[PDB]
């Protein structure tokens, strides 16, 4: 088994991914959510966000 | 080799004692948490529990990047044999709820 | 009838030592188990495949203590040690030969069944 | 001996926090604990704005999601042994309650 | 997403050589033993385990990243 089997991943789009579905594009870092934008519109009611305006 | 026999016994003894297992779907983290300290990676836990599922000795569930496993009666029979324990032991769950 | 026959030192203590992983099996494990000061009991088959080791394993006991018991059936001690599971041991996909065995730990004590060789070290 | 002792409450929903807070004032007033009235802190609003489409096609509409958080303070003049009594009844709804042994 | 055009320096893996088990001990007289290849000066590997002999080196196969002597 190899000793060089990974590359640094301490910043950028290689570091972070969605907590529900493991995707890397269009994720929300605001308030500590770390969901994908399509997964957020799916769970927003259970998390406690609403729309009024 | 898949893993040293020292690792394989430490997964099965923790599974038999606790009655359940939990792990995340990531092959790269160097240590499984909890009583799998003293050096076994969670890649060995995923690969060990997969081999135990296809024999019928555990049930499996999955949600949000985590596996869940439950031990069952044929698996209790097989692990009590493999670990050489006395035939009277059932260490995980026994007392009737109210 | 009878009691405490020498097969007790070749089957019942030996099967008990396997439950505690105490055995070294075959030549290079056995030699390494004699060189590091771990050996407690030794078993040796008839001449199979190589006449030279029959000199060597006896001489390696003379370099230490002659805890050596003899059973010439090369298939039998291999059959007795031959699987770690409780059941269905005898399948022809296993049942290999095993020319020599050495014990590091003798396992759980009972009925003085291990003491045959401790008597033989004063009686022989 | 007595202390000056401070309780803080927090929730999303307003009208459950009103009934929780009113009951803490009554239990202190009937036992003469000389309670200082509920201080309303400014409201906090969280906002997220997202495209509605899952795939990037169509006319360019947006969704505007928000969450609102409400916070209060009450101060008491009493022993440390009796805040433990009154801070244990009517607290059943989804309201945070926190207390600190000296702040006044 | 295509048909594949093949390389031409082909191996699957190497073949590991097969040899009989033990030649590191000698009986010279009745009850006289010699050890033909040496142990390495070490904490865990100090007994029953041997250094290779090459044409210009002695090497420990167990401590494999190190324990090499240049004669």
């Amino acid at each position: 088994q190899q000793l060089y089997w990974s590359h640094p991943r301490k910043f950028g789009q290689g570091s972070r991914s969605c907590r529900v579905c493991s995707n890397r594009h269009g994720l929300i870092r605001k308030y500590g959510l770390n969901m994908c934008r399509q997964c957020f519109r799916q769970y927003a009611k259970d998390i406690g966000f609403i729309k009024l305006d | 080799m898949l893993m040293p026999k020292k690792n394989r016994i430490a997964i099965y003894e923790l599974l038999f004692k606790e009655g359940v297992m939990v792990a995340k779907k990531d092959v790269h983290m160097p240590k499984h948490p909890e009583l799998a300290d003293k050096n076994v990676p969670n890649l060995h836990v995923m690969k060990a529990m997969q081999s135990l599922k296809s024999r019928g000795y555990v049930k499996e569930q999955f949600a949000w990047r985590h596996f869940y496993w439950y031990l069952t009666n044929e698996g209790i029979q097989y692990l009590r044999d493999y670990l050489h324990l006395p035939p009277e032991i059932v260490p995980a769950t026994l007392r009737r709820s109210r | 009838g009878g009691v405490m026959d020498v097969n007790t030192a070749l089957q019942e203590v030996l099967k008990t030592a396997l439950i505690h992983d105490g055995l070294a099996r075959g030549i290079r494990e056995a030699a390494k188990a004699l060189d590091k000061r771990q050996a407690h009991l030794c078993v040796l088959a008839s001449n199979c495949d190589e006449p030279m080791y029959v000199k060597l394993v006896e001489a390696l006991c003379a370099e230490h203590q002659i805890n050596l018991i003899k059973v010439d059936d090369n298939k039998k001690l291999g059959e007795w040690v031959g699987l770690c599971k409780i059941d269905r041991e005898g399948k022809p996909r296993k049942v290999v030969g095993c020319s020599c065995v050495v014990v590091k730990d003798y396992g759980k004590e009972s009925q003085a069944k291990d003491v045959i060789e401790e008597y033989f070290k004063c009686k022989k | 001996a007595i202390h000056r002792i401070r309780i803080t409450l927090t929730s999303r929903n307003v009208k459950s926090l009103e009934k929780v807070c009113a009951d803490l004032i009554r239990g202190a007033k009937e036992k003469n604990l000389k309670v200082k009235g509920p201080v309303r802190m400014p409201t906090k609003t969280l906002r997220i704005t997202t495209r509605k489409t899952p795939c990037g096609e169509g006319s360019k509409t947006w969704d505007r999601f928000q969450m609102r958080i409400h916070k209060r303070l009450i101060d008491l003049h009493s022993p440390s042994e009796i805040v433990k009594q009154i801070t244990s009844i009517s607290i059943e709804p989804g309201v945070e309650v926190e207390v600190t042994i000296a702040d006044a | 997403k295509k048909s594949y055009t093949t390389p031409k320096k082909n191996k699957h893996k190497r073949k590991k050589v097969k040899l009989a088990v033990l030649k590191y001990y000698k009986v010279d007289e009745n009850g006289k033993i010699s050890r033909l290849r040496r142990e390495c000066p070490s904490d865990e590997c100090g007994a029953g385990v041997f250094m290779a002999s090459h044409f210009d080196r002695h090497y420990c196969g167990k401590c494999c990243l190190t324990y090499c002597f240049n004669k």
